């Protein structure tokens, strides 16, 4: 007959859904969203470049440092600065540790979500040692602020690489137990099957990236087709699946956990000796001893700490393949102290408004599995 | 197993298309029919009598004779480096003179513009602050503060255990971040002799 | 839908020579000699994709920017199938004050462009819904941010900023603090909007140096 | 089967605050520490940006853009994925 | 026809008297809203909407845009076949 | 790439490949052969004929598909064409499908209608390592 | 005619139909009337009457437009109503020849020594 | 000959203001404030 649509308003308590429902199967889905925009991008106008990099690590608070890289990157390609042999195998490492952190999250909240408790709190103690891994090279556990302009920001200290070699020892372990309660269970299976499927198509036609395009078929890694720092040397595969389903994107982020395991081992072993920083002193600030004994020195700490570089005239788009997908910077030069324009992209931005055509069919209680394999951040989506 | 079955699709048109057309046959990640009676009474027994969620069931008896991860807080503590940004705190001498020499950098590096700094001239000539305020609500804990200082006098601590019930308890002015720094002073040393070959 | 997992071994290469050195010297000269009519000025420049090549910069009037697009994405050497964001910048110095960006990718062959559209306030823009679906959000943030009207939009409404909120957040002119706050009245039992007053006011720390070569 | 939670001893054996080697961080290169003149590597300032002369009346040969293209293949060359980023020496 | 025409004029009246911006000893049983009485066309449509709400009716867009005469609104009133 | 499939798959049979990464059930269930290749790209070369001979688009358009054209002519198998094009066949006939498509709306929009004087500046980018490594 | 289409009277035509409904959902039948409220909305839409360009005349039509749809979906309150529209118009009208002889300038120096910013 | 501040993305910046259309873009008095949305009070000081 002539249905009228049922609709819902699906949670105040940061995502708001206005769903439309004919019976049990859905219609629409309308994400309502900026409960969480705290207008970082009209912040950073005010900053200069060294005081709006920690806006970069509450984008996506659950990969820090790769949201720090995109950033480094795009005023390093305008300010034509070179980094550090060193420097660059560091920020790999923490790249891959950064990456097996937000995998580890999103596949247990997923899992908890559909109602399995115990692989989150089996998975988060593993978090806590690379919480540790963060702590002792910058003192804070998720806000490091360790990625700078020109390298890193501080040494490794000596022990560290130790200890990253002890959890990697154990951590395919870890993953092992992890796939005994999910992958070849018939409840996880039974949700997780067909469940809003993307094609290939459909997947570039909306802007997708990260685990979701792999899932679908396409052979498109950052990490090998655009390489950045030391990536290009990093021997590592990309896992491929060719269902679009939510239980292909479960698989595919398990292998991608499995490779970035590679790459922090491949690491650990040629890891090199020499500086950490770029030696151009009008950019990277200098050593605290050096400081505290010759006038140039001095000189450039006080200036690079007050009015800080002068970034050169232009503009630039440097990505970074994020551990949810490409993550974007479109940085706009007039020659100042200060950012003219900084433009974020996210790509949970692009994942949550194909919500609408990937819930067409589904049921109510397919939402909340949809929601969790897009794997989104609100940080990041609102910013 | 990532193994597929036709019926077990999570989703209607999958499950319209498996039971309607043999194209799940092409498929090679799907699991193929049993050929004889040993393979039907295998999959019997796979579907039947459960026996996926038994060895789910196995592992989580497992860990419940296994080894536990908790601390007994506050009797028991993590583990921090001394590079970790604590409370904030202002430093001396070992004769008993401020550090604090009034630059202002500090106060100019501060993304969240958490310091207010005036100063004028001691009555000895020396170049000292009278007001240095951190407001701790809108702190950032970034460091770079202690970055910016040229003469090691504001730091970050190692204390991270500093809840108050009222706000205008965590806006501190220059008393109480001296009083901080006398607390802390002999810890804050130690933690700089090793942090000192690297900074 | 391109960039179908194809060799099952490992590639130690990026393209193929005579593609990555047609993209990354003659792309420039070969949009503008095909289609010269929508381009207006061309910026090759320090390249989107990688820190060692060079990339093009593609400006056009808003009376051709859809069917640019479409050659964009079909044409079989430009096959920029994926859009990535489209934003503005604003410019107060000049009589048309915003540029529209919009960035695009290329599966096929490794590559990656830029599109501007500049108008003012009142000029609306084609929308690019029909030809890139993720141009719907970023549409609605655009207007929302900057007030750019972009015709034949499905739903052009607000995204980001609160629900009465009046006034584009990312002009040049609009107050970093704005001009109302919010509290908690207990005798209304209400939310409250109000007139701003700070307890400290924002300290602007003008730092530049009237030695300074790079300001422009 | 690598069990997590090592006992004592076998997983941070040391503090950070008590490493049992010192450290020496190098923070400059020996090429700089008496060779220390800046224009020769002043790299953020010597960038250009130059008006082509305007592109009316060029000639597009498709021909070789065409003919220099493989038809077998063999005969197809890849271009090698950059191992580092460039270091300068560094 | 299908209402008297006594009755609906002094309706009229009534609800033209209650507005701030018209003279109460001006209003006559045949004038103009433009030349006459001087009003805009946001004024019309907001004494055709004060007529709508004392007769019970719903006038569409165009019909209430030829309305510009209180004998206009008395004609329109008196055709309506679903007048109260 | 590595299959995420816990089963083992060949790989060497092409079409276990196609089914395997998603081109049968989301691009294309028919195969893709030359002949589908070389009648699409006729198409093209049909459907170019009503932009202008002089124009810079139909010269563009008509020297991709003589080369596409030629190297389906020189290579007997679809492997070799795949191995030559860096695709899949259903991937090369789509291309040619969309671009004998983008050709109506190109012709009614008409871009190779500039005046004879026409200009447009371009500027470009040179780096500062050209003027200070090594020559 | 009308000017630039008569786009105007229309939407306040439209704002005057959907005006019922916005006193019965937000529960305004005994605060104000829909003659009041048609006041109002007129009164809004003079303070533009002299726009010369029909772009900005669209502009503020859509601004309008989203203003109205956010009072329909209950995003804004009664409470908002109060103090955003009703209560401005009854200040600008209820001020007009005081009790008080003094001048409005001497009412701003015995408030402050600057203007008010905001309402 | 003509070199006034010829090596930089400034001259990419001044043409870009000069493009045909967008160059003799004008509005009326107070238009643009209409349509800005701010607080009218504001543009009396
Ligand atoms: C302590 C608590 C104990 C329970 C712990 C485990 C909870 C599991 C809950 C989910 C169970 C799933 C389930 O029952 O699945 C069904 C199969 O199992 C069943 O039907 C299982 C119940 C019946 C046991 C076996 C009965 C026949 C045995 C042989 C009888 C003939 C020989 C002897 C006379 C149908 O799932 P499906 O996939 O099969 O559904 C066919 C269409 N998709
Ligand atoms: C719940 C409350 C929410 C209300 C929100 C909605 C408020 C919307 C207000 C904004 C819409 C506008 O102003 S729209 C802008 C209106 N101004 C113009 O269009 C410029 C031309 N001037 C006119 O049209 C005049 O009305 C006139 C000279 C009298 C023409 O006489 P007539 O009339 O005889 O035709
Ligand atoms: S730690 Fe950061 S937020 Fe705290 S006072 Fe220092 S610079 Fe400011
Ligand atoms: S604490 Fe250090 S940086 Fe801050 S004003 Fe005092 S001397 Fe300067």
């Amino acid at each position: 007959a002539k249905v009228n649509n049922f609709t819902l308003n699906f949670g105040p308590q940061v995502l708001r859904l206005v769903l439309e429902m004919q019976g049990e199967i859905i219609m629409r889905a309308d994400p309502h969203i900026g409960l969480l925009h705290r207008g970082t991008e009209k912040l950073l106008e005010y900053k200069t470049y060294l005081q709006g990099l920690p806006y970069f690590d509450r984008l996506d608070y659950v990969s820090m440092m790769c949201m720090e890289h995109s950033y480094v990157l795009a005023i390093e390609q305008l300010l034509n600065v070179s980094v550090p042999l060193r420097g660059q195998y560091i920020r790999v490492l923490f790249s891959e540790i950064t990456r097996v952190l937000n995998h580890l999250l999103a596949i247990t909240c997923h899992s908890m979500d559909v109602g399995a408790l115990t692989p989150f709190l089996w998975a988060f103690e593993e978090r806590e040692k690379l919480f540790e891994f963060y702590e002792r090279v910058s003192g804070a556990r998720m806000h490091a602020a360790y990625f700078r302009v020109g390298g890193v920001s501080q040494d490794l200290p000596i022990g560290l690489l130790r200890d990253v070699y002890d959890w990697a020892r154990q951590f395919a372990s870890r993953l092992d137990e992890m796939e005994e309660l999910l992958t070849g269970n018939r409840i996880w299976k039974e949700r997780t099957v067909d469940v809003g499927t993307i094609t290939a198509q459909m997947a570039w036609d909306w802007g997708c990236s990260g685990p979701i395009l792999r899932a679908s078929g396409i052979d498109w890694d950052l990490r090998k087709t655009q390489p950045y720092d030391a990536y290009g040397k990093m021997q590592f595969n990309v896992p491929i699946a060719g269902h679009g389903d939510c239980y292909d994107r479960y698989l595919v982020r398990l292998q991608e956990m499995r490779e970035s395991l590679r790459i922090i081992y491949q690491c650990l072993n040629e890891m090199p000796d020499g500086l950490y920083k770029s030696p151009d002193g009008k950019v990277c600030p200098p050593s605290r001893s050096t400081m505290k004994q010759s006038m140039e020195a001095l000189i450039h700490h006080f200036k690079l700490y007050t009015e800080g570089f002068h970034v050169p005239a232009g503009e630039t788009y440097r990505a970074v393949e994020a551990p949810k997908g490409e993550f974007g910077v479109y940085l706009v030069s007039r020659g100042g102290n200060r950012p003219y324009r900084c433009k974020i992209r996210s790509p949970g931005y692009a994942h949550l408004q194909m919500t609408d055509v990937i819930s067409r069919g589904a049921m109510l209680a397919d939402v909340v599995t949809i929601i969790g394999t897009l794997d989104v951040v609100f940080g990041e989506i609102d910013r | 197993g990532t193994e597929r079955r036709p019926g077990e699709s999570g989703a209607w048109k999958q499950i319209e298309r498996q039971r309607y057309a043999s194209d799940w046959e092409n498929d090679p990640t799907f699991k193929r029919t049993p050929k004889n009676l040993a393979e039907v009474l295998d999959d019997s027994a796979s579907m039947l009598l459960l026996t996926d969620v038994w060895r789910g069931m196995a592992y989580t008896l497992g860990a419940f004779f296994d080894k536990k991860v908790t601390i007994m807080y506050p009797f028991e503590k993590g583990q921090l480096s001394p590079r970790f940004r604590g409370e904030h705190a202002l430093r001396r001498y070992p004769t008993g003179e401020e550090r604090c020499i009034a630059c202002k950098l500090c106060e100019a590096i501060c993304p969240a513009q958490a310091i207010t700094i005036e100063a004028e001239e001691r009555e000895d000539g020396s170049r000292r602050t009278t007001r240095y305020d951190i407001d701790m609500t809108k702190c950032i804990y970034c460091g770079f503060c202690q970055e910016a200082c040229p003469v090691d006098a504001i730091v970050e601590g190692p204390n991270f255990e500093f809840s108050t019930e009222t706000r205008e308890e965590l806006l501190y002015d220059k008393q109480k971040l001296l009083e901080n720094g006398d607390k802390w002073e002999t810890e804050i040393a130690t933690n700089l002799r090793t942090e000192s070959l690297y900074r | 839908g391109y960039a179908y997992a194809r060799k099952t071994t490992d590639k130690d290469y990026i393209a193929s020579e005579h593609m990555q050195a047609f993209g990354n010297t003659q792309l420039t000269d070969y949009i503008i000699k095909t289609v010269p009519k929508f381009v207006k000025m061309a910026v090759t420049g320090p390249a989107q994709s990688s820190v060692l090549y060079q990339e093009p910069t593609i400006y056009t009037t808003p009376e051709s920017l859809v069917p640019l697009m479409v050659f964009l994405r079909d044409h079989t050497n430009t096959q920029f199938k994926c859009l990535l964001d489209v934003t503005a910048v604003d410019f107060p110095e000049r009589a048309a004050r915003f540029e529209v960006v919009y960035h695009l990718l290329s599966p096929r062959w490794n590559n990656r462009i830029r599109v501007k559209v500049c108008v003012d306030e009142v000029t609306a823009v084609p929308t690019l819904c029909k030809v890139f679906n993720t141009a719907n959000w970023f549409e609605r943030e655009t207007w929302d941010m900057f007030g750019v009207f972009f015709s034949g939009h499905p739903d052009l409404r607000r995204i980001l900023t609160d629900y009465g909120f009046t006034g584009h957040p990312l002009r040049k002119d609009f107050p970093m603090t704005g001009y109302q706050e919010v509290r908690y009245d207990y005798g209304k039992k209400r939310v409250v909007s109000e007139p701003l007053e700070l307890t400290q006011e924002f300290r602007y720390f003008d730092f530049n140096s009237p030695w300074e070569t790079l300001n422009r | 089967f690598e069990h997590y939670l090592p006992m004592g001893l076998e997983y941070r054996k040391f503090s950070p605050g008590t490493q049992p080697v010192k450290a020496v961080v190098p923070h400059d290169s020996p090429k700089l520490v008496y060779d220390i003149k800046y224009f020769v590597r002043d790299y953020r300032r010597n960038n250009k940006y130059t008006a082509r002369t305007v592109d009316a009346k060029t000639t597009f040969d498709f021909d070789k853009l065409y003919a220099g293209m493989p038809t077998k293949p063999e005969q197809v060359k890849n271009v090698t994925r950059p191992l580092i980023m460039p270091t300068r020496g560094y | 026809g299908f209402l008297d025409k006594d009755s609906v004029t002094e309706r009229v009246l009534h609800v033209t008297k209650h507005f701030e911006k018209i003279d109460a000893s001006k209003v006559s049983p045949a004038a103009s809203f433009e030349k006459d009485l001087g009003l805009d066309s946001l004024d019309v449509v907001e004494l055709v909407m004060a007529l709508e709400e004392e007769f019970g009716l719903e006038i569409p867009d165009a019909e209430a845009d030829k309305i510009a005469s209180v004998g206009d609104a008395i004609n329109y009133i008196c055709s309506n076949p679903m007048a109260k | 790439f590595k299959a995420v499939a816990d089963v083992e798959i060949d790989f060497n049979n092409r079409e276990v490949l196609k089914k395997y990464v998603g081109i049968r059930d989301h691009l294309s269930k028919e195969p893709g052969t030359r002949g589908k290749l070389i009648e699409a790209l006729t198409e093209v070369l049909s459907s170019i004929k009503a932009a202008p001979e002089g124009s810079d688009y139909r010269k563009a358009v008509e020297a991709s598909c003589i080369y596409r054209l030629k190297v389906c002519k020189e290579n007997e198998s679809d492997a070799a064409i795949e191995e030559v094009l860096d695709a899949h066949l259903e991937e090369l006939i789509k291309e040619a499908k969309e671009e004998a498509r983008l050709v109506p709306l190109i012709a009614g929009n008409a871009p190779w209608d500039v005046p004879a004087d026409y200009a447009v500046p371009v500027v470009d980018y040179t780096d500062a390592a050209t003027i200070l490594d090594a020559p | 005619k009308r000017l630039f289409g008569g786009a105007a009277r229309h939407f306040y035509f439209e704002i005057c139909r959907c005006l019922p409904f916005i006193q019965r959902l937000h529960k305004m039948e005994e605060m104000v009337s829909l003659k009041e409220l048609r006041a109002i909305v007129k009164e809004k839409f003079k303070e533009y009457k002299d726009v010369k360009d029909g772009r900005v005349v669209d502009l503020l039509i859509f601004k309008g437009r989203e203003e109205i749809e956010t009072y329909l979906l209950m995003h804004k309150q009664r409470h908002h109503v109060v103090t955003e529209v009703v209560e401005p118009y009854y200040a600008k009208q209820r001020a007009v020849k005081k009790v008080t002889t003094n001048s409005p300038f001497l009412d701003s120096f015995l408030s402050s020594g600057y203007a008010a910013i905001g309402v | 000959e003509f070199a006034t501040a010829s090596a930089d993305y400034s001259i990419a910046m001044k043409k870009a203001a000069e493009i045909t259309g967008a160059a003799e873009s004008a509005m009326g008095p107070k238009e643009g404030g209409f349509t800005a949305g701010v607080p009218l009070d504001t543009f009396t000081r």
